[PDB]
């Protein structure tokens, strides 16, 4: 004995925390955002609104030291940009330190993929900048790096600070290529002679109990997101006292047709996301894999029937907390549902001279309040 | 009530074990469930496998034979493409995709004498072949634009082992035989068009079918199992033909017998015994 | 014989498509667009 | 049955031999009818009658479950022979009953 | 509970020696051997009393 074949998934995260369109947001602390913008121009802005601001501007190939409107922060501004690349595009960046203040270059990053890379941390901005494929790395000071925000006016991606070396190749090469695909007959053989059996009604009281687990998966990035909340085969093992004998066993429960709802909050990096949870409802089931050491679990290998009487029993939702790193912290809670024994079930699978065998009561669901 | 009780519902039986050696040619096709999130159109909320039925016959050792399957899966991973947030931008909320971690359940049932005999079953062996079944090419209908086409995947199954499941209802009992295959990643690889995500490995579930109306697999199967014989051995006493009287002698024979005995007899004592009255037991007595 | 207990997944929708954000595209016909504002001003236009 | 395999009642056989035929009555609404009533031995023949789904095999008989087989009748001919004492009292009268 | 021999009868018509002879048959049976199948004493169990 005695687990019987349970339900089972894997989540397989994206690769990326997905093209995120380009809005107005401020990243949090460890997290290097990046652009790939489609046209030239005005790309990517970072201001603290207070001491610091700072856009990057990307430009055409051979491009001379020209002047062109550009829109920063609202206004309008005759923006000087130069260029020298011939098949690469220039990603310049442009600073400024007051509302009414100067505008400056710093810079430059002459890269063909059209990705940019600029970050926040600890009092500093990182930004990728040199050549390809042997990309570096700079930083720049300022004061209050937290506030800065960064609203690009293409679409950017996120990543978080651990993967850093994928970040840097990105920078070598861009994002994954778009791909721009176009004997025989029958034989019965008797292996032991007449055997000798009997068919024996054993009747006896089964205290099954059994517990759900949960399985969290939280969506890489900022961590507004949830990947999936999904049930897991909770093992558990106990033992009890019937009719004076002691009676370990051993419990694995799972549910089948679990419902998935998926709430969307928006495509904002900060809103809050639950791409996918599951919740049993009444076209749902929850299996309860069942074993123990008594003799009729022994004597359970050649079964001719089973019948089980048992007592429902209301399951109710807890209380879950979500942490996200700013804002109120969404809870999830209620729900009740009742539990009804819709038969049994004996599943046995071989392997060379070893069987396992499974109890499975199978148990049917009764949605009532309160709700979740 | 509480405590425990056991009645003996039946006496000794007789049963003899026994070792059914059949050629089994399991087939089997999937299904794919492609539900479309409600709005425009850009995005499908969800491509998974669904249960997949199928019936069909076929011949062995001159009987025919007709069996019925049901193929699923389980241990799937789901991928997810995240395209944008723009309603006319391509996303795909959920697609499942078989790898190394999946299986594939086929359950079986035909109406062979085998499985007749096989509600008690000792040990169960399937000597089965492999088959790669590959992907097909789908074409996702955008309202606008060129139409992204899914295409690509293949996956070797191999067999690890077979699962006998009985779900007992009022007084019925429900059989299912599970042919389980486990699931090795090779080329080609799968990819859907204008999108990033490509050159990953399995089996996705928009075309499992790949045109093919089955993928066929077969091999032997040998089920030692406990079956009703008492060996022709608890019938009536006299249960058979019934016996034939032989012949007995044609009277000219016995006649020459009787003639021929004539001379054997003793004349003192012949006389002697024609003066004993013989009566019925007398004479009915000493034959 | 003879299927067997089997995976089953149901999809429920959401009830709506979800909040998207502000952005500039061409709706298809036959398509309702319901905007819902925080803050005064301007909320929505429309340009042939 | 409705759940399951359906057993089946196949094979049994007897051949009838005649043996003995004596005078009997059927008994009609209103009149009651002299009879010949034939006595027929029966004899077990290689057709063994078995059921299916159960351990019974190579028994021999025949069955009430079908003994007719789809056939529409059994058949059997032959002659009887009948010597009748009509009441006469006269050489050249006979009576016809 | 019981599967038995019941007495059936015929009617049907010949000819013997150029007459259309009408006959009426009743057959039955004597001496009968009683089997009985015992599948178990559940209701379930396939039972021939």
């Amino acid at each position: 004995w005695g687990p019987g074949e349970t339900n089972d998934s894997t989540t397989v995260e994206p690769v990326l925390d997905g093209p995120y369109q380009p809005t107005t947001f401020n990243p949090p602390v460890d997290y290097w955002m990046l652009l790939a913008p489609t046209a030239a121009g005005v790309v990517v802005e970072g201001t603290n609104n207070t001491d610091r601001w700072l856009a990057t501007i990307l430009v055409e190939p051979n491009v001379t030291s020209e002047t062109r409107s550009y829109t920063l922060f609202g206004t309008q501004e005759q923006i000087t940009i130069a260029n020298a690349s011939q098949t690469q595009w220039k990603f310049i960046d442009v600073v400024k330190t007051t509302q009414n203040g100067s505008y400056s270059q710093y810079g430059p990053l002459q890269s063909t993929p059209k990705l940019y890379a600029v970050m926040k941390h600890n009092g500093k901005i990182y930004t990728y900048n040199g050549e390809t494929p042997n990309v570096t790395t700079k930083y720049y000071s300022t004061t209050n790096y937290d506030s800065v925000n960064m609203t690009a006016f293409c679409d950017f991606y996120i990543i978080p600070r651990e993967e850093e070396s994928t970040c840097t190749e990105y920078i070598n090469n861009g994002l994954p290529p778009i791909q721009n695909t176009r004997a025989q007959a029958n034989e019965d053989i008797v292996v032991s002679k007449t055997s000798l059996w009997k068919e024996m009604q054993y009747n006896r009281d089964i205290t099954i109990r059994f517990k759900f687990a949960s399985s969290i998966v939280k969506s890489g990035g900022l961590g507004y997101k949830w990947s999936e909340i999904s049930f897991k085969p909770a093992n558990y093992q106990y033992t009890y006292t019937r009719d004076g004998e002691e009676v370990t066993a051993h419990t694995t429960c799972s549910v089948n047709g679990m419902n998935d709802f998926n709430f969307n909050g928006g495509s904002l990096p900060t809103d809050f996301v639950i791409s996918r949870y599951e919740v049993i409802k009444e076209n749902s089931y929850v299996y309860v894999d069942y074993w123990d050491d008594s003799q009729a679990f022994r004597n359970m290998v050649y079964v001719r029937s089973l019948a089980a009487n048992l007592n429902s029993v209301i399951c109710t939702g807890g209380d879950y907390s979500f942490a996200l790193p700013v804002g109120q912290w969404p809870v999830m809670t209620g729900g009740a549902v009742s539990l009804h024994s819709a038969g049994v079930t004996l599943s046995t699978q071989f392997t060379d001279f070893v069987s396992l065998n499974s109890l499975r009561f199978r148990f049917r669901l009764t949605v009532e309040e309160p709700s979740f | 009530a509480q405590a425990n009780e056991d009645i003996v519902v039946s006496k000794t039986s007789l049963w003899k074990e026994m070792q059914y050696n059949r050629d089994i040619t399991i087939r089997f096709k999937f299904a794919s469930s492609i539900v479309k999130s409600g709005g425009l159109g850009y995005k499908w909320s969800e491509i998974s496998f669904k249960p997949a039925n199928y019936q069909y016959t076929y011949t062995r050792d001159g009987e025919e034979v007709t069996a019925h399957t049901t193929c699923s899966v389980n241990g799937m991973n789901d991928f997810n493409f995240n395209g944008g947030s723009l309603p006319t931008d391509f996303v795909i909320s959920r697609y499942e995709v078989i790898k190394e971690n999946s299986y594939v359940y086929v359950d079986y049932w035909d109406d062979s004498q085998a499985f007749r005999n096989m509600v008690y079953v000792r040990s169960l062996a399937a000597n089965l072949n492999s088959v790669i079944c590959t992907g097909g090419d789908y074409s996702f209908a955008l309202p606008v634009g060129q139409w992204p086409v899914m295409t690509g995947g293949a996956v070797s199954l191999h067999s690890a082992g077979v699962t006998l499941s009985t779900q007992f209802t009022d007084f019925v009992s429900l059989n299912s035989l599970r042919f389980r295959f486990r699931l090795t990643v090779e080329e080609p690889s799968f990819s859907i068009t204008r999108t990033r995500v490509s050159r990953l490995y399995g089996l996705p579930a928009a075309n499992p079918n790949n045109g093919k109306e089955y993928y066929e697999v077969a091999g032997r199967f040998s089920l030692i199992s406990l079956v009703p014989s008492n060996d022709d051995y608890q019938t009536p006493i006299t249960n058979s033909v019934t016996v034939r009287q032989d012949l007995e002698r044609q009277l000219g024979e016995l006649r020459e017998e009787f003639n021929a005995l004539s001379q054997e007899i003793a004349m003192s004592q012949l006389i002697d015994l024609a003066l004993l009255p013989l009566d019925m037991f007398s004479m009915f007595s000493g034959i």
